[PDB]
């Protein structure tokens, strides 16, 4: 075992874990979205997966 | 034999097959489609496709 | 993808 | 208003045919459920022949005895949350 | 030899093995809902580590 | 009309009845 | 709704035939899929023949298995924003 | 009609599974 | 109609009751 | 009808299983 | 007919008798 | 429904049945 | 619905078939 | 019609549960 | 006609037997 | 109609089960 | 019709086959 | 018409195929 | 129009077996 | 898409000449 | 005519031999 | 129709390619 905590301004580490993780996921979700924003009366008739 | 309700909720109803499901498989196939040294006499080396495994 | 022939047992015999 | 109290208590109801007319019974990857092993709370009414369960098998054919489950999925008792906020109020 | 030997029996001799059980073997996994999302910086990502 | 249904409600009790015994 | 609930762990889920009625199935540049390669989960419903991905083979004619994701593009689980909020609130 | 064959087929494997494999 | 299909059940399922008696 | 024939065969059917 | 169904249940009754 | 009370009457006549053999 | 019908008679009857030589 | 071999099949079954078994 | 569909499934049970 | 199309793939399928069986 | 010829001609192959 | 053509050419091609190269 | 369907069925059938044994 | 139909057909008889002789 | 529709694809098959 | 534009527009490819088979 290995153990001795920091003090309770362990939430000014986790402040910024809350920050730096919005900014990773909100990004990423971002450009997870942005590839379907067209999709063109989607399969009339034609072959592609758009 | 008996039959009582022989569904129960779980293990009751488990000495059965239960949902055989994902056997074990060789689908893709070692000794034969691999462990293989049995290629052609060819002509040239003409390509080796590549694939980023995505799934 | 063309394979070429294997004479592996071709002991060649011409008349003439 | 039978069954309704019978589902808040989460207990999975199963309501079949018993002489054509619908009698409620109690019911406690898919492994499929047939037969009648359940426990049964009605008294002579009971099918006494092939039951089933009527979801997958088929769309509209099997013999009936339908679960319905109070939730879906099934997390937190919302008798927990009627814990939850009546202290509070 | 006499001929009372004809009363004589002669069992065929047996030559057996026996194996008994075998082994349920188990393995098991643990994903996560946190933890594995500080890494993974794409969801399909994660989705796809998933199976 | 009827018999539609009286076909499938035997045909599923044929088929719920053979899985009781089958090699699957 | 058992569907959806495996669709939110995020394996791809296979929708195909069975006996011409869809039952489920599970499913774990363009490659193509075609055989039963595939985990399967129902029992004695399998097609035992040639299956295929009806995607773009063409439009409307390929037998059926077909993969849905959760999400097109993953980046990040969504069990994780609902962690991201969920203290904050 | 065809469904007529049908239900006379479906009573022929009725009384076949139902008189050869098992009684249930 | 709807009487001769509830007749046909019974009768199917007195049939399948007396093969479940008698053996064959 | 045809469905009165079979039911006239499943009687015959029941009368020889009796 | 319904004779045919009145025969039907006489013979059901007579197999539940045995 | 008439289909309803035919099966239930069959099914009276099918209990009464198996408590006597009268 | 008839051909979906049909094609689970059929399916039956081969599974009874591939149980039984009778 | 068949309602008429229904209302006489009751009374049949009725004179006979309260002849034979009981009085109630 | 429904008799070459009967003879049909007779060829595909006797195929299914060999 | 669309019972024939079945009969035609049927048999279809049991050409090609049979042209699985025997070599040729 | 012509459907009807090619069940025909296929329940011939199938035939041939066995 | 032309569809029974290509429906007797498709067989055609189905049966060669099936029979000379391959079993699958 | 049925046979239009069963049409394509067999030929994306012949084609998806052709691939896996095809110099392709 | 009946014309479409042909065309692949078409294409799936030239692949399988161009693979055996027969 | 369809006649010689099939006659031009049995060319095709047989310049797609040579 | 369409497809007699088909069969024109085949039987010109295949002319294309014996006249890049055979020099003239």
């Amino acid at each position: 075992r290995g153990l001795n905590v920091e003090l309770s301004k362990e939430i000014s580490k986790r402040v910024v874990e809350h920050r730096n993780r919005f900014k990773r996921l909100m990004f990423n979700r971002y450009l997870e979205f942005l590839p379907l924003l067209i999709n063109y009366t989607n399969r009339d008739t034609v072959g592609i997966d758009f | 034999m008996y039959e009582g309700n022989n569904m129960r909720s779980m293990m009751g109803t488990s000495y059965e097959d239960s949902r055989l499901n994902k056997r074990t498989e060789l689908n893709e196939n070692m000794s034969i489609d691999t462990n293989k040294s049995e290629d052609s006499y060819g002509v040239q080396i003409h390509s080796l496709s590549k694939q980023s495994f995505t799934g | 993808a063309a394979a070429a022939a294997a004479a592996a047992a071709a002991a060649a015999a011409a008349a003439a | 208003i039978q069954l309704e109290s019978a589902l808040r208590q989460n207990i999975n109801v199963v309501v079949g045919e018993a002489r054509n007319k619908q009698i409620m019974i109690l019911g406690y990857q898919k492994r499929l459920t047939k037969e009648d092993i359940y426990f049964i709370v009605p008294d002579y009414l009971i099918p006494d022949d092939c039951l089933q369960i009527h979801k997958l098998y088929d769309n509209c054919m099997s013999g009936n005895f339908v679960v319905m489950q109070n939730k879906p999925i099934q997390y937190n008792s919302d008798i927990e949350i009627i814990e939850h906020y009546t202290d509070e109020l | 030899k006499n001929e009372e030997l004809m009363l004589k029996r002669n069992y065929p001799r047996m030559a057996t093995k026996l194996y008994g059980n075998g082994i349920v073997k188990k393995q098991k996994f643990t994903l996560n809902n946190n933890d594995t999302r500080f890494n993974f910086q794409t969801l399909a990502d994660a989705t796809n580590y998933a199976l | 009309v009827v018999l539609e249904q009286r076909i499938a409600s035997l045909e599923q009790q044929v088929t719920t009845f053979l899985s009781s015994q089958m090699q699957q």
